[PDB]
């Protein structure tokens, strides 16, 4: 069995579907479960709380926060 | 110098391009456009066909680049039509430019694979401005609307095709990655346009059209960034 720490980093490994050790906005619509704009407003969310440069990515630190 | 920041609502790409009910999140798709998890055939190569894929809503981004895989694959030397990239004040969902809306408010970047003024100048990339009152000139390629254009044979390449189009400070240029080798970053310049004006909001989009010649026009990822 996994450890909350462990099944987070899982978790963001298994949607980080271009390897770049990043999770972007298409990668966590992914992540989710709903119509688009619902959609849009979590990952805006996430971003807006994890995304600490604004450059539409976020790494596992972030992430976990 | 400059910044960019990747924008998730004007993108998409596999391995998990579809929603559940196959439609492509953010974006509507017209025509014959097929969309699939991990690419959308844009036109499929047979006989008259027309597709596209537009952003559901406009963007507002002062400077801007996308990047944009793709592969345009067919049985003969010669293919058609070809595939065309765009920001346009309006979706240009269904028409007779590449799949696409004539009189489009923007700028039409086009992989014009045919030949169709025979000038012996295709496959070309023809990049056109428009202000919704320019029908495209099909019959001669858009050679005489035409602001900067090159030839680049983005036909039948064993690894996939990149465009890197960039706006920036009122210039395009594009980039082009032919795809002969699998290094996603190799680029070779294509065309600059100069004094390149657009409409402050506007959709993207990309589509397909083939004739009595038929390619496979497929676009694996159309990936958005805002330029600060
Ligand atoms: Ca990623
Ligand atoms: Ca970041
Ligand atoms: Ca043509
Ligand atoms: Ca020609």
């Amino acid at each position: 069995e996994m450890s909350p720490q462990e099944l987070q980093l899982h978790y963001f490994k298994m949607h980080d579907y271009d390897g770049n050790n990043l999770l972007d906005g298409l990668e966590l619509s992914t992540a989710i479960t709903m119509s688009e704009d619902e959609l849009i407003n979590i990952i805006d969310g996430v971003l807006r709380d994890d995304d600490k440069n604004n450059d539409g990515y976020i790494d596992y630190a972030e992430f976990a926060k | 110098l400059p910044h960019r920041r990747f924008e998730y609502k004007y993108s998409f790409k596999g391995p998990h391009l579809v929603q559940s009910d196959g439609t492509v999140p953010f974006w509507a798709h017209a025509g014959n456009a097929i969309p699939s998890s991990d690419q959308i055939r844009v036109a499929p190569s047979l006989k008259s066909q027309r597709g596209s894929v537009w952003t559901k809503t406009k963007a507002a981004f002062e400077n801007w680049e996308v990047e944009v895989t793709f592969r345009v694959t067919g049985r003969g030397r010669i293919g058609a039509d070809g595939l065309a990239i765009w920001y346009a004040e309006n979706q240009g969902l269904e028409g007779p430019v590449f799949g696409s809306a004539d009189l489009w408010n923007g700028v039409g970047i086009f992989f014009d694979s045919f030949d169709n003024d025979g000038k012996k100048n295709n496959p070309a990339i023809v990049i056109i401005g428009n202000n919704g009152q320019i029908h495209y000139d099909h019959q001669n390629d858009g050679a005489s609307q035409a602001l900067a254009s090159c030839q680049r044979d983005f036909r039948n390449k064993p690894y996939p095709v990149r465009a890197k189009i960039t706006y920036y400070q009122n210039t395009l240029t594009v980039m082009i990655n032919n795809g002969f080798t699998p290094d996603k970053n190799d680029y070779e310049f294509c065309a600059k346009v100069e004094n390149m004006i657009i409409p402050a909001q506007g959709h993207f989009g990309i589509s397909a059209a083939t004739g009595g010649l038929a390619d496979d026009h497929d676009v694996l990822s159309f990936l958005t960034f805002q330029l600060t």
